[PDB]
C-alpha cells in the first residue's frame, strides 16, 4: 500500500468535471484518503514547481496553475504511482488522444498544457509533494525512523537551540520540580530559536 | 517485538468479558462492515 | 435516515415533473391511508401511484409490506396491493395467474374506470379489468423500483432493515447512486447496469435535489433530497411502457 | 467480517431448513392419514357383513 | 432519526393549529433559505416563528446555529438570527445588551411593520424596535425551545450531536418524554420538572401524533409523529407573555 499525490488543474475545474474525475478515480480501485480545494499564488506556484526553474515553459505554466481554484488529492493503493501514471495517460493531449483513448487527460485534458490532471513521478517526489500541500498528513514511517538518520535529525535540530536551552536551565536552576523547568525550557525554545524570529509589538 | 505485544494484549482482559485484543477486533469488524458517516466520532458513540 | 417516505414529500418533489393527485384524493388519502395500514398488520403502507381510466375514475393503487427478507441472493419484500377510485375506501387487488398475466400483456390502451368490466381475447377468453390493472401494476413495480445505494443494510437473521447511519449517497446526479430495491445491499449491482438510455437523471445543486425519470415507464418519477435524506418514488399514467423507445432517443 | 458474512448466512440456511422440515412434516402426517381413511373405507363392507 | 427539521412537514402538521404561512411566502421560503444558509455558513437553518405586527407584514424568524457546545452543564447552541417581511429577502438580528435586555422587557402591545420603529420609555430612553423583538424572541426560545429527549447525545470534545440512533420516546401522552434544548443528555431534566399546568399534551394514538402546546406562552406549537419519527416546532403569533396563568387555569 503506497500513497501518491496527485492534482486537477482549473481546466477540468472551470468546466465542472472534478466530480466526475474523483468518481473514476474512485472506480479504478483507487482511495482518496484527503482532498482539498484551494487556489495557489504566484509564490506558492513557483515554489511547487522547482525542478524547472527557468525552462522554456514555466512562464505559461505557472501563470495557468494561478488562473482558477485547483484540487488536491492523496491517492492510496498498492501501486498507486504507477497505476495512476497509467491511469491517467500520455502527457501530451493529443498524442494521448491517438494512442489511448479513455483516459483522463484524452477525455477532459485539451490544448497541451492543460492535461486537466497532475501526477507525482516517483516515491520522493510523491513523498515531497504530500508533505508541500498537506503538512500534518502522516505518512513514511520507515525512511525517518532508521537510527542513523534518527542520530542526523537530532544533530541537525539539537545545536541549533535545545543544547542553549539545556546549559541555560543548568546554570539557572529553577525549582527542582520538573514542571516548572520544563515550562522553562519551552519558553527558551519557543523564545531563542534560528527559524522564527522574536515578536514584539 | 511483535509477538509480545501480542502475547501481552491477549491476556489482559477489559470490562467486558472478552480481551482488550478481541474488543478492539470487534470493534473494527464493525466499523469495516457498517462503514459509518463520521466513522472516527462513531468509534466513541456508537461501535463501543 | 427516513423510516417511511412521506406522501406530502413525493407530492411536493413530484410536482414539476407532473406527477400530482386532486385535493379530495390527497385529504382522503392523508385520513385513509393509516386506516387500511393497521387493520392489515401491515408496518409500511403507503401510496403506489394512479393509474389514468377512460371514465375519469382514475384508479388509486397503494402498496404495502411487513418485513423484507434476503432469499435467493435478492431482496423479497413481500408486497400487498390496493386499490381504490376514491381516496376513502380501499379494496384488495388480488394477484393474478401467469397464462392470465400472458394475456394481460395482450390488451393495450386505457382500461375503462368500471372495474366490472371485460376483455374479449383469444377459443375464447374473458379477462376481467382488475385482473389487467393487477398485471400492468406488477410489471411496472418489477421494472422500476429505485432507492439510493446502500440506504439499506442487512442485520441479524438476514433481514432487510433501513441503514440508520447511512451517510449520504456520493455523486448523487450519476446512476450509480441509486439502486432497485430487489438488490441486496452489499452487492454492486446498480441503476447501471440495465439498458444504457432508459432512465434519466436531473440534479439541483444547490438545492441539492435529483430526480430520476423512467423512460421506459414514462410515468414513474423518484426524487432524493439530499440535505434532509428523505427519497420517494410515484407513478402517474396507465401502465403501458413504450416499446419504441429507441426511436425516440 | 468475512466469517461474520459466512456465520449469518449459515444461521439463516439453518432457519430455511427448519420451515421446510416442517412442512415435509406435516405432509408426511397428512398422507398417513389419507391413507389410513383410504383403508377403512376399503375394509367397511366386510366389517357390515361379518364382524357387527 | 431526524438531523433537522423540515419545513414543509411543520406547516403540515401544525395548519389545524393556526400554524400557517401564505403560499406566496411558502414558495419564497422554499426558495430563499438555502440561499441564506450558504450565504451565512450554517450548517443548520430552520423557520422558528412568525410574529404578528401592527401591520399585515408579520415578521417571519429563522434560526441557525453552527455550533453547539456542553458549558458550565448548559447545552450552549452559538444561534444567529434573521428576520424578514416577506419570504424572499432576510437581514439579521444582533443580540441586546443587558441594560436594554431588562428595559425592552416592560414595553408591551403587538409590535408596528416597520423595524425602524423607536419606542419611548421612562428622562426619556429610546429603544429600537428591532430589539424588542429580539427580547421576545430571546424569551421564547428560552422559555420554550423543546426536543424529545435522548434525541441529542455527547461526543468526544464535549459536542452535542443529534442521536442517529435514536428510536423513539415511548409513552408520548407523557411530558417526561420531552425535554428543552438547553438540557444536557445526561440530566434528567424535561418538561415535567417545569411548572404543573404550563403545558397542554394531545396525543391521537391512532394515527401516532402527539401535540404539546404552551400555555404560557399561547402561540408556540410542537408537534411529534413516532410512526416515523420526525418533531418539529413553530411560534405563531405575538410573542407576548401570559402572565396571570393561576386564574385562567
Amino acid at each position: 500500500l503506497e500513497k501518491t499525490f496527485a492534482l486537477i488543474k482549473p481546466d477540468a475545474v472551470r468546466a465542472g468535471k472534478a466530480q466526475e474525475i474523483m468518481q473514476l478515480i474512485e472506480l479504478n480501485g483507487f482511495t482518496i484518503i484527503a482532498k482539498q480545494k484551494l487556489q495557489l499564488t504566484r509564490a506558492r506556484a513557483e515554489e511547487f514547481y522547482g525542478e524547472h526553474k527557468g525552462k522554456e515553459f514555466f512562464p505559461k505554466l505557472v501563470n495557468f496553475m494561478t488562473s482558477g481554484p485547483i484540487w488536491a488529492l492523496v491517492l492510496a493503493k498498492p501501486g498507486a504511482i504507477l497505476a495512476w501514471r497509467a491511469l491517467m495517460g500520455p502527457t501530451n493531449v493529443f498524442k494521448a488522444r491517438a494512442e489511448q483513448p479513455k483516459c483522463l487527460r484524452a477525455l477532459y485534458g485539451t490544448d497541451g498544457t492543460q492535461n486537466a490532471t497532475h501526477g507525482s513521478d516517483s516515491p520522493i517526489s510523491a513523498a515531497r509533494e504530500i508533505k508541500f500541500f498537506f503538512p500534518t498528513l502522516s505518512g513514511d514511517p520507515t525512511i525517518y525512523a532508521e537510527p542513523t538518520a534518527a542520530a542526523e535529525y537530532i544533530t541537525k535540530r539539537i545545536q541549533p537551540a535545545l543544547a542553549k536551552a539545556l546549559a541555560a536551565l543548568a546554570r539557572e536552576k529553577p525549582s527542582a520540580d520538573k514542571f516548572e523547568a520544563i515550562t522553562f525550557v519551552a519558553g527558551y525554545l519557543l523564545q531563542n530559536n534560528p527559524n522564527k524570529p522574536k515578536v514584539l509589538m | 517485538d511483535v509477538g509480545q505485544a501480542l502475547a501481552f494484549l491477549q491476556q489482559v482482559k477489559t470490562t467486558q468479558g472478552a480481551s482488550i485484543y478481541e474488543g478492539l477486533k470487534a470493534a473494527l469488524a464493525k466499523v469495516l462492515e457498517d462503514r459509518p458517516v463520521n466513522a472516527v466520532e462513531a468509534l466513541e458513540t456508537s461501535v463501543l | 435516515v427516513q423510516l417511511e417516505p412521506n406522501i406530502t414529500l413525493v407530492l411536493k418533489h413530484l410536482a414539476s415533473c407532473g406527477a400530482v393527485v386532486s385535493a379530495e384524493q390527497q385529504a382522503a388519502l392523508d385520513h385513509s391511508i393509516p386506516i387500511k395500514r393497521i387493520e392489515a398488520g401491515l408496518r409500511s403502507l403507503t401510496l403506489w401511484g394512479r393509474l389514468t381510466t377512460l371514465n375519469g375514475k382514475d384508479y388509486l393503487v397503494a402498496e404495502g409490506y411487513n418485513v423484507a427478507s434476503s432469499k435467493e441472493g435478492a431482496a423479497v419484500y413481500e408486497t400487498k396491493y390496493f386499490y381504490s377510485q376514491d381516496g376513502a375506501r380501499w379494496s384488495d387487488l388480488q394477484p393474478v395467474d401467469s397464462e392470465t398475466a400472458t394475456r394481460c400483456a395482450r390488451i393495450k390502451g386505457m382500461l375503462s374506470g368500471d372495474p366490472a368490466k371485460n376483455y374479449e381475447l383469444e377459443l375464447v377468453f374473458q379477462i376481467p379489468e382488475l385482473a389487467v390493472l393487477r398485471c400492468r401494476v406488477d410489471a411496472i413495480a418489477t421494472a422500476t423500483s429505485v432507492i439510493p445505494t446502500d440506504s439499506t443494510i442487512l442485520n441479524a437473521a438476514s433481514q432487510v432493515v433501513p441503514n440508520r447511519l447511512f451517510a449520504g449517497a456520493a455523486y448523487p446526479e450519476k446512476l450509480e447512486s441509486y439502486q432497485h430495491r430487489f438488490s441486496l445491499p452489499g452487492s454492486g449491482v446498480t441503476l447501471s447496469q440495465d439498458l444504457r438510455g432508459t432512465w434519466a437523471v436531473q440534479y439541483d445543486a444547490f438545492k441539492g435535489v435529483a430526480q430520476v425519470r423512467s423512460l421506459l415507464f414514462p410515468g414513474y418519477f423518484f426524487y432524493y433530497a439530499a440535505n434532509e435524506l428523505t427519497w420517494g418514488s410515484l407513478y402517474v399514467g396507465d401502465g403501458l411502457r413504450n416499446n419504441d423507445l429507441i426511436f425516440m432517443l | 467480517l468475512a466469517a461474520n458474512r459466512s456465520t449469518l448466512a449459515d444461521k439463516a440456511a439453518s432457519t430455511a431448513a427448519t420451515v421446510d422440515a416442517w412442512a415435509e412434516r406435516q405432509a408426511k402426517m397428512e398422507a398417513e392419514l389419507q391413507g389410513k381413511e383410504l383403508e377403512a373405507v376399503r375394509r367397511r363392507p366386510t366389517f357390515v357383513l361379518r364382524e357387527l
